[PDB]
């Protein structure tokens, strides 16, 4: 029994045809205040595997030296390491979730939400959510946090079902996603303009990229905003 | 007597017999060596082929530890697993309180005290092996070998098994001609030479070479073993030199 103190908001993501999606920024939040300004939240394991976590940051980097413990582990004894023996997406994703039901178990959780985005060795994109509460889903967009409530809704136009995926390309994806990471940033108050963004394509493998920022933001309109009703000037 | 018939007993010269007899057990073993060099270290081991139905190349004996430490060792091969489990387990601790992988120095005296631990009780036997390990770290590269007594130090190059004497001849050799240092790839070249050398005290059945290599440049100071074009191109050299 535990409370979040130092946390990370939105993790956003979406399938698309020849990979998977993941965003996040770079904010870590102490209550409204708005502490740590270069905080990275997406954690690539391998050249695979990138690991999205919001909620407490504390936990999150006890959750990074369990991933990078566990390459460490996986090399042990294995000339396949970086080939077929190499770890997959989902074996990450059903460690992290073994841990995360423990630990609410002993009711002592690992305050976080987690997406686990990457390619299995096959070619098949992976996209799976867990949380705190050891409670597992999948879909074509998975967001955490205010995430769920608006970057879904948003994602959802260009991905609605599984049969939408053959036909949603990486540019139309990573376009929903950028706008997606301006609404989070006009409407969630611990949100940050700077974010990171990683694609991890069955051809072109990961791509990360850091220091991007929210940009083409309307706020002209806020000039003819008077009042809150019968104000006139 | 019966001094020796239980380990940790002093015999009256100050002796621990099982140990030596451990010792035996050692000697007995295959050739494995490590060479230090200008950034890195270099191992290697002799793999006797029993028979046409090993699978080559899968039968891996040289053994990472965390990302930058190898080690190979000579004896009983599964008591050097089980000291190498250990090393493992010490390695993580050391990196989950401090942070920083653990220095070869502080890592060669984990293995060391665990080893002499074994010489201190009745109810446990000695490790029958010598082991041969080290890498890089924030200050160089480091070379180790460490004994069934416990006993280790750092060196410029070793050897135990079956061929040692062979092979430490050829070592003494380098490091009498090359006293400026030795390249990575040249000291991977040497090592299949002195494994070629060093077979010639155990020609019963011939053997597979395996090699391995920490670099601060050649490998980024990671633990990396040496296979393809470069292997074939130091068992070319090895090779050469016995004809």
């Amino acid at each position: 029994t535990q409370q979040p103190i130092v946390t990370g908001t939105s993790v956003i993501s979406m399938k698309y045809d020849n990979g998977v999606i993941i965003a996040a920024d770079n904010l870590g939040s102490y209550g409204s205040l708005l502490r740590f300004n270069g905080v990275e939240r997406l954690i690539p394991v391998g050249d695979n595997t990138v690991v999205g976590i919001s909620g407490d940051i504390s936990d999150m980097q006890h959750i990074e030296r369990l991933l990078k413990d566990l390459v460490t582990e996986n090399a042990y004894d294995n000339p396949l390491a970086d080939a077929e023996e190499a770890l997959e997406p989902s074996y990450i994703f059903e460690y992290l979730a073994t841990v995360m039901y423990q630990r609410r178990s002993k009711m002592n959780p690992l305050w976080n939400a987690i997406i686990v985005a990457g390619v299995q060795s096959n070619g098949d994109q992976f996209l799976r959510y867990v949380n705190l509460l050891g409670v597992t889903y999948s879909s074509p967009t998975l967001a955490t946090g205010f995430g769920a409530h608006m970057a879904n809704p948003l994602l959802r136009k260009v991905v609605d079902r599984e049969s939408d995926i053959p036909k949603t390309t990486v540019q139309v994806a990573e376009e929903a996603i950028v706008n997606a990471m301006r609404v989070l940033y006009y409407r969630d108050a611990r949100s940050s303009r700077n974010f990171s963004l990683a694609i991890i394509d069955k051809n072109t493998g990961l791509t990360f990229k850091k220091n991007l920022q929210v940009e083409n933001m309307k706020w002209d309109f806020a000039k003819d905003i008077k009042g809150y009703g019968t104000q006139k000037i | 007597t019966g001094y020796d018939l239980s380990n940790s007993v002093f015999s009256p010269d100050g002796r621990n017999f099982q140990v030596e007899y451990a010792v035996k057990a050692v000697e007995n073993g295959t050739t494995s060596i490590g060479i230090k060099c200008n950034d890195g270290v270099v191992f290697a081991v002799e793999k006797l082929i029993t028979s046409k139905l090993l699978v080559p190349q899968k039968n891996v004996k040289i053994q990472v530890v965390d990302r930058h430490i190898g080690c190979v060792y000579s004896g009983l091969i599964p008591d050097g697993r089980h000291l190498v489990n250990r090393g493992r387990e010490e390695a993580a601790s050391f990196k989950k309180l401090y942070k920083t992988p653990i220095p070869i120095p502080a890592f060669a005296d984990r293995l060391g005290q665990y080893v002499q631990a074994h010489t201190l009780y009745n109810s446990v036997r000695p490790f029958g092996v010598s082991t041969i390990f080290g890498g890089v770290d924030k200050n160089g590269a480091h070379l180790y070998m460490l004994e069934p007594s416990g006993s280790y130090w750092g060196y410029k190059g070793a050897a135990t098994g079956k061929g040692r004497q062979s092979a430490k001849a050829e070592l003494e050799k380098l490091v009498d001609h090359h006293p400026e240092g030795l390249s990575a790839r040249e000291a991977v070249k040497q090592a299949a030479k002195i494994i070629y050398l060093a077979h010639e005290d155990n020609k019963e059945k011939d053997f597979e070479l395996e090699i391995s290599w920490c670099s601060l440049s050649e490998t980024n100071g990671l633990h990396k073993f040496v296979k393809g074009d470069l292997l074939q191109e130091a068992i070319d050299f090895a090779q050469k030199e016995i004809n």
